[PDB]
């Protein structure tokens, strides 16, 4: 369910 | 003149290295030609990326960003020389192993990381991607420092109509509009962060959820927390609050000194 968003 | 170790860091690359002429901690990251979209000329007059223009102007005397120590360019790559604090974890990966903070915690960390975006700006520089993954904590010191401006512009007081930085924490007139403006830009996605510090998780994923206004709760967060989340999430610009109204208000109030912080929450 958390995870990293990238750019 | 640096001795490379491993890389620390997605499709991005950093590494460690200890300049041989001291032995001080640096962080060595590399930059593709290739993949810069925005260029800019320094004080002299040289034709280099926006990132390091703005590390430049940011990089004077200490602060809560990380410094830009030296560059150089190669033929299709240029490579930044960084301050490297030693032992250090990223607020990313600190929020998912420890879970929501403390709010004692979550004030020493966002007053900061306030302190270090105005510092941003005082110097004419505009992050853009602020969020936990571009926040490193020195671990002894208690310090946070931020990081990465290869999303970054020059701070101008105009409407901004391009952003490459982190949507989940882009405002709603960004998503809505394609426009913002930097400052109110800059207040939405730090109550996004002192969200995900205070919950342990970001509160919006979807475009829909951005531009809808309604802020959930999913930990016990005492009310002037709330309140200062939900400033910082108006939905209209011109509701949200000044860096000044932030740092005065009454959930900001008796933050601990970084030591203090490093002694006790994270030794
Ligand atoms: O132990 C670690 O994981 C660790 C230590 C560490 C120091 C860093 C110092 C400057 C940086 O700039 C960037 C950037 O992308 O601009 C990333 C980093 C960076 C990532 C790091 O990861």
């Amino acid at each position: 369910k958390r995870r990293r968003h990238p750019s | 003149q640096y001795q490379v170790g491993p890389l620390l860091g997605g499709f991005g690359s950093v590494y460690s290295g200890i300049r041989v002429s001291d032995n001080l901690p640096v962080a060595i990251k590399h930059v593709e030609k290739d993949r810069i979209s925005d260029w800019g000329e320094l004080p002299n007059g040289t034709r280099v990326p926006m990132e390091v223009v703005l590390l430049k102007k940011v990089s004077s005397g200490f602060s809560g960003v990380i410094r830009l120590l030296d560059w150089f360019e190669r033929p299709d790559s240029f490579v930044l020389i960084l301050e490297r604090p030693e032992p250090v974890q990223d607020l990313f990966d600190f929020i998912t192993e420890r879970g929501a903070l403390q709010e004692e915690l979550a004030r020493s960390f966002f007053w900061q990381v306030l302190e270090a975006v105005r510092h941003c700006h005082n110097c004419g520089v505009l992050h853009r991607d602020i969020k936990d993954e571009n926040i490193l904590i020195d671990l002894n010191r208690g310090e946070l420092k931020l990081i990465d401006f290869g999303s970054g512009a020059l701070l101008k007081d105009t409407v901004y109509t391009d952003f490459d930085g982190t949507r989940v924490y882009s405002p709603p007139e960004w998503i809505r509009y394609h426009r913002y403006h930097g400052r109110s830009a800059a207040v939405w996605s730090l109550g996004i962060l002192l969200y995900d510090m205070v919950c342990g998780d970001i509160p919006f994923e979807h475009d829909e959820e951005i531009i809808g206004g309604q802020v959930f709760f999913r930990q016990r967060v005492s009310s002037e927390c709330q309140h200062l989340i939900r400033w910082c999430l108006a939905l209209r610009p011109s509701d949200r609050p000044t860096f000044e109204e932030i740092q005065n208000h009454p959930w900001m109030q008796d933050v601990l000194l970084p030591q203090e912080t490093a002694e006790i929450h994270l030794h």
